[PDB]
């Protein structure tokens, strides 16, 4: 079968955050002008990454390949440009301005036509362009628009300088990669309008103008390795400039964060509404470029809300984040937190299971796909088991003891697919919280059906029983593991643990004996060293720390002859009474 | 702080009591009544209680030191009770 | 008091007072002896010498010192006989060459060769062969001894027939007996044997010198390895009251570790039985080296442990161990190590009370070391606390022993005495008791009081609060957890141990409480520790089995 169409779709299912895969499919549904298909896929991707600017760009640069028509393009801009998806990315507003350009000829239309193209440009200014510093490309195409403008009358040539000055007096206050070159064009432009009253206009901006430079400098350092390059054209979408699933450059992220923390100080002393506006812009940007970095969503969601109302906000973003990182245990919890907040309970289970399932899948995917690597297969096993412990808990807190156990059972059925943590956690809950010492102790033994030979688990299991003083159980397990544990060192530890246990609640005899077996099987062991271990207190080896480091004159005479204070301390016949009594009588 | 620790009493052949006696028993009625005075005044100045805590044997040396040389026996029972 | 006692120019009562506070400070007994001697007060010279002997019955140097003293006033088996006996008895295996020499030098004087004759000289040999048998053939650096014995035989003018014969009989026996053991003279001593063997026979010599050739080299060999291991081994205690310098003596509890290990390495080399001697003889050799081991590092509890557990690791006599561990503790009245090793041998033989007396003995000596350090330089809060801990610790492991041997009563009475000790002990004591009372005696209520009761003197302590918290949070003491938290925020100085207290409670909240409760308390936390990090603190709220998996499995860059 050579149907790469039904091929890639499955592939795209098993790994829906691998953007390039949708691209691969797009770069095909297109070569065969399958315009009925190209739009289904492109939309599927849209659902998951509603805020990936480039995606939307790569969607417009595909219609701009055939004149246009406000029948196909209108719906899209509606979508992505909506209020619910403030897609405030510059490389997009450009594609929108291109539209408000063609579908609005200056000539044909006239006064109100050309005046409409200003709206476009103008909005992009108030929303985006005045926040993004590397916005040279824009302002130029806009001033070039206010330049090529051929005044047709007394009011037009007037309104001409009305706008052109505004535009200048505006971008020359925002840290921009052109502040200087644009300042060289503003200073000269003001003298083609006034050589007597325009040298004062250039003497009101210098103040802010400069401050705009400096900040752009500061910005410039902080910005350092800020690699910002995502395929905007479906054609440059190489399997390299697009990030791989869950993948993100750690350093990259931090750089981004450094920017946002700078944008917080509010060095442009902007109003709150704008500051907030600004901050939001950068956050959006960030989340796009580090889309698979859970911290960026967790930081932004906990901001978009941290400010305003609408309890529905924090959840809104968090959900989008969780979409890019389905197997993310941070967004999973962050999400089942907001839900819990608005008592939307059911939503708590779903959201957490989702994570479970995606992790469950990544597992079957790594396993039946190179079980050779146990170093990355166990880690997965643990992340699964972990998100199961943190879940089992949440239900025991919200639902009741019942479900607390239902989840444990689900796990127990999953067999060795999870780690011992699950039996160790549920044993705790049942023991200290519900105080069902009997089941608590059964949960543990039960984990023996798949870990009786797991030194690590046996140790942890023991620690428990010795601490709670389960006498019998403490022993019963020991006596049935000495043979089952390989790793000599966790086995050496089993003895040490239990010898100490005898030293503590048994008898020199119980110990001596066990100490005998111990030295039999571990001849190399050091006697005095093991001796110090037997005498630990609060889990500390005070014996080595503080000693074996390299590892009324007249009555005071009677005291000098009477027996030691341990032949009678047994029961002081007389107490404080020998005070209120011997003083008077 | 540095008070006399006391003495190891060979339990296998005596009693701490048959020993308390044996020590007090070699201080003629003089010193006997002399000591008791020192324990009369020392009590009137509280700091006493401590030295009677970290040495319950000094209690018995005193309690026998009393009753012995006539001091009570119907009042003794008033101590415990 | 003791050393803080009034004293004239009464240097005799001054030293004694010291010796009373630091009885293991040997030198101080030598300072007193160089005095009571100065003023020919023999009645005291002796009282002291024994008070010394009593504690260190195995210090060969000390005994040597005493005879080296009597060898300065002719001699007289009146004084010297009781001494030799007392120190060379069965109970005290004093096997040091420099002592056997101070013994030979006696059976030498009080046994002239001329006067007596046959039976006379024959007796000096006895006293000479006995050292060979018991000591010398085990001491590699025994070059001294030997030469004096061999020289004692080289000047034995054959009186007649049977003598000139019996002469070589010995010289050879001797010559061979020594050419095996690895010694600091195996080379030189061989030169002489070869020549000597060419002073009696011709047909022989090369046949005799041929039988030894074998063991002789294997000997020089072993001696070499030994000489390596022996590397920095320095053995130079004072043997004459006069060489006694405050430096060549061990100040109380002092011992050079490096030197300790050197001994141990020698011993673990001797266990390998390279010579391959009989068993009885091996055990014999091992024992001699442990004595020398113990004599020079007598303040290292590891040497008395290793040896006491060896002298019994073989034979029965359920007393050998208890015995040697006793003498060991004598040099280290405060070793917790020996306190326990003893309070074990005793429990082994149902000598129950000996246990308690034994463990208190350490406590007492320790309590003293403390009050010493304190009213002696309270400026040092470093060591002043280390000591407080050793004390508190030895109390823990004591209150535990009695909760087992006796029971809850004395386990508890021992707590009381401790509580009375106020802030003299560290918090550990309250903690360890909270445990006994909680998980082993299952008395929740009392358990929680023991803890709260530790506040009187520890509510400022950040550490102790955290640990206290850990408890309640784990065993879920719902309210009590909350109670202690509210009442500490305002009392913990260390910001970090306060940040942790909060942290813990927030995790407690997310766990058993609610999100509202958390949120509330988080507000507080952030309010007080603004510098904090929102996502980090988050990843903790979600730790499991005390592990921050979010961080380890996701937010890894932390």
């Amino acid at each position: 079968e050579s149907d790469v169409i039904g091929k890639l779709n499955d592939m795209i299912e098993e790994q829906p955050t691998d953007i390039f895969l949708y691209v691969k499919l797009l770069k095909h549904h297109v070569s065969l002008k399958q315009w009925k298909q190209v739009y289904e896929t492109f939309d599927k991707l849209h659902d998951r990454f509603p805020l990936m600017a480039n995606i939307w760009c790569m969607r417009l640069s595909l219609e701009f390949d055939k004149e246009l028509d406000a029948a196909v393009i209108e719906p899209v801009l509606a979508r992505c440009l909506s209020k619910e998806l403030g897609n405030n990315d510059l490389s997009l507003w450009l594609s929108y301005i291109t539209y408000v350009r063609k579908k609005n000829d200056i000539i044909t239309g006239g006064e109100e036509a050309r005046n409409i193209v200003i709206q476009a440009f103008q909005v992009v200014v108030d929303k985006c362009a005045i926040f993004e510093p590397k916005s040279i490309q824009f302002w130029n195409e806009y001033l070039h628009f206010l330049e090529h403008w051929k005044p047709v009358n007394k009011f037009e040539e007037q309104q001409r300088v009305q706008y052109i000055r505004k535009l200048y007096k505006t971008l020359l206050c925002q840290p921009m990669d052109c502040l200087e070159s644009m300042w060289q064009r503003y200073t000269q432009w003001e003298q083609d309008v006034n050589q007597l009253t325009a040298r004062r206009h250039i003497g009101e901006l210098s103040a802010q103008y400069m401050n705009a430079r400096s900040l752009y400098q500061d910005w410039l350092n902080i910005t350092k390795g800020l690699k910002r390059n995502l395929p905007i054209t479906l054609n440059q979408a190489t399997e390299s400039n697009l990030p791989k699933p869950n993948e993100y450059d750690v350093q990259q992220l931090l750089i981004w964060l450094e920017w946002i923390r700078w944008e917080s100080d509010n060095k442009l002393e902007l109003s709150d509404d704008l500051h907030k506006a600004r901050m939001t812009y950068v956050y959006m940007q960030a989340a796009q470029h580090v889309c698979f970095a859970p911290e960026i969503w967790f930081n932004m969601a906990n901001y978009q809300g941290e400010k305003n109302t609408d309890s529905t906000v924090i959840t809104k973003y968090l959900k989008l984040g969780q979409q890019c990182i389905p197997n993310s245990a941070v967004l999973a919890f962050s999400l089942s937190e907001q839900y819990e907040l608005n008592t939307k309970i059911p939503e708590i289970e779903t959201t957490i299971l989702s994570c479970i399932d995606r992790i469950h899948l990544d597992l079957a995917a790594l396993m039946e796909d190179d079980p050779t690597n146990e170093s990355a297969i166990n880690q997965l096993k643990s992340k699964l088991t972990y998100v199961y412990c943190v879940y089992m808990n949440t239900m025991k807190r919200i639902q009741g003891l019942a479900a607390s156990r239902k989840i444990f059972g689900k796990c127990r059925r999953l067999k060795k697919l999870v780690t011992p943590d699950i039996y160790l956690e549920n044993a705790y809950i049942e023991y200290h919280i519900s105080k069902d010492t009997k089941t608590a102790c059964k949960v543990l033994e039960l984990g023996l059906k798949y870990f009786a030979t797991d030194g690590e688990y046996i140790n942890k299991y023991l620690d428990f029983l010795i601490y709670v003083n389960e006498e019998s159980q403490v022993k019963s397990l020991f006596e049935s593991s000495i043979d089952k544990i390989s790793d000599s060192h966790l086995l050496k530890m089993i003895f040490q643990k239990v010898i100490f246990f005898e030293s503590k609640v048994g008898s020199l005899n119980s110990v001596r004996t066990l100490e005998k077996r111990f030295f039999e099987k571990f001849p190399e062991v050091n006697k005095l060293e093991e001796f110090t271990n037997k005498y630990k207190v609060l889990d500390v080896n005070y014996l080595q720390r503080l000693e074996l480091d390299y590892m009324p004159p007249e009555i005071v005479e009677l005291l000098k002859v009477l027996p030691k204070r341990q032949y009678f301390k047994v029961t002081i016949f007389e107490a404080h009474a020998f005070s209120e009594f011997l003083s008077d009588k | 702080p540095w008070l006399p620790v006391g003495v190891d009493v060979n339990i296998n052949m005596t009693t701490p009591a048959m020993c308390i006696s044996s020590e007090l028993g070699k201080l003629q009625k003089d010193q006997q009544m002399a000591l008791l005075k020192v324990i009369q005044h020392f009590c009137k100045d509280e700091t006493f209680v401590a030295l009677l805590e970290e040495a319950p044997q000094l209690s018995y040396a005193i309690a026998e030191l009393l009753l012995s040389n006539g001091v009570c026996s119907v009042d003794q029972l008033t101590q415990l009770a």
